[PDB]
């Protein structure tokens, strides 16, 4: 029993984290087999960052301009190239700690674990969702560039995020591991802003099922609603529309609790219209939307 | 307000 | 920027987790040097659990009754003994992954990271506080017995908790690593209940400072209060009294923000008396008390 | 309601 914001164990990723220095700029890299992956922003300096031309900056570099440190050992760079917004530094030593892994891009509404790192050194682990507006509400300080986000599927680490930058609202933006940004953001220090966000409805429903599984039942009611009358209420409160795919996803959880999805939707509608009136659900006074149906099943 | 590439 | 419930990276602890089986009972153990530590409840069976006499049960065991599995490899048990509520199984192989470590007992109000494990296999990591009533609000299923809680201080893992059981309210109880329970609980399946809990005041203040550091300022006011008029309000809302030690602990955070501790206490008093009225602090609609002053400084 | 020693 109980329900926590739970991250994947980070050991497999900690053994891949290195430090990358070019000039006076340092950040984190990910060392898998004989390649080190890092944000291409490592090749910029203070003045370059407003309007850098990265192809120009990289042509002016050679292998010996990149200092890669794996704990104590310096790694010898024997090739370099750019793929979208990440650099690939080929090194002369395959990482003996390389796990089985994949590079996967995630969808808004999906969750992942973040291993925050500074100077190649893992500092903390936490769980994040990709927001509908392709930002994440992370916790990141200067030096965290190149920290990675991931899921573990059995023995296999699916890397899905590399951290690049902080937006003015204090939310965070980054790329997948082939260097393609999530959302309409670029790796230069300009006046970019996140678009308007929405609440991830299927996730809020999943969390309500977790609450019931854990004995929190006060928000339940006898009513049911139709998928369309619900979706009509969802729009007014800035919630995403619910699809039949989502109802299907929630199937196992509705089976385990005996509460039809449209039954739980009627509870969500009432919570949205009347609030909680001083009560809590799974320790929170807000409707929580950063747990997927998969997260709930795995933990419960 | 400008974006911050959080290198060190 | 940003503020998350952040755990320590778990790699150093993952390399110590093993499976311990005795009879038809299986749980997790912690393998450090040539010793495996686990809950003594491993030597009980279904009927033994109501009123077990553990000294009796252990005298009836020999080394060959304990099956220890470290991943693929079975470890040979060459000695066994009981210390309070934990068993020490001496094995013929020192763990090559043993980190530098300490066994420390923590105080109510202090936080730690939990590595939830099943059949010796790490499943997830999350951050917990020890509640004033010596329970923790964990997330634990059958098979999680023997999972451990810890802090990392630089390269050194300070183990502080081993999980034993779930109380009827769904909160959790366990021991330090010398097998001494936190709180007035025993390792037998009887009708034990947690005492009444309180809110950890110094932690709520620390979190309010984190909020200000992150640009959340709406709850601030021009007022100040005295330590005693605050402590008078704290009692009515089931908050712990604030000590001058606590004011001292909060010193650095008040210096970084320029908000005197007693100034922040005046904001807490108003939040307690009027609520938040539809607003949030660092993403929460509740006053959060599971971050210590140290947690805030480290993350901010 | 009884306590649960969460072995397997």
């Amino acid at each position: 029993s109980g329900f926590r914001k739970m991250a994947f164990p980070s050991g497999k990723v900690e053994g891949c984290m290195v430090q990358v220095t070019c000039g006076t700029t340092t950040l984190n890299g990910l060392w898998l087999d004989d390649v080190v992956y890092c944000p291409r922003a490592v090749i910029c300096t203070s003045e370059d960052m407003l309007n850098p031309n990265y192809e120009d900056l990289l042509i002016r570099k050679s292998n010996h301009n990149f200092l890669v440190q794996a704990g104590n050992v310096q790694l010898r760079v024997i090739g370099h190239s750019m793929q979208n917004c990440v650099l690939k530094l080929k090194v002369d030593t395959a990482n003996p700690k390389t796990p089985k892994y994949k590079f996967v891009r995630i969808q808004p509404g999906q969750t992942f674990s973040v291993l925050a790192c500074y100077n190649g050194s893992p500092s903390g682990v936490y769980q994040c969702a990709m927001r509908p507006n392709f930002t994440i509400k992370g916790s990141f300080l200067n030096g965290s560039c190149g920290s990675v986000g991931f899921n573990i599927d059995y023995d296999c680490v699916s890397f899905c995020y590399m951290h690049h930058m902080e937006l003015p609202t204090g939310v965070h933006a980054g790329t997948d591991l082939e260097g393609n940004f999530y959302g309409p953001f670029v790796d230069r220090q300009t006046a970019q802003a996140a678009g308007t966000d929405t609440t991830i409805t299927v996730n809020v429903l999943a969390w309500l099922y977790a609450a019931v599984i854990n004995g929190d039942r006060w928000f339940l009611n006898r009513f049911t609603t139709t998928l369309n009358d619900f979706n009509l209420v969802a729009m007014k409160y800035n919630y995403e529309p619910l699809t039949q795919d989502h109802v299907d996803i929630l199937g196992p959880l509705s089976a385990q609790t005996g509460i039809a999805v449209l039954d739980m939707c009627a509870s969500l509608k009432e919570l949205l219209q009347n609030g909680m009136n001083g009560r809590t659900i799974l320790g929170s006074a807000l409707l929580e939307d950063e747990f997927t149906p998969f997260d709930v099943v795995r933990q419960c | 307000t400008f974006t911050r590439l959080q290198s060190l």
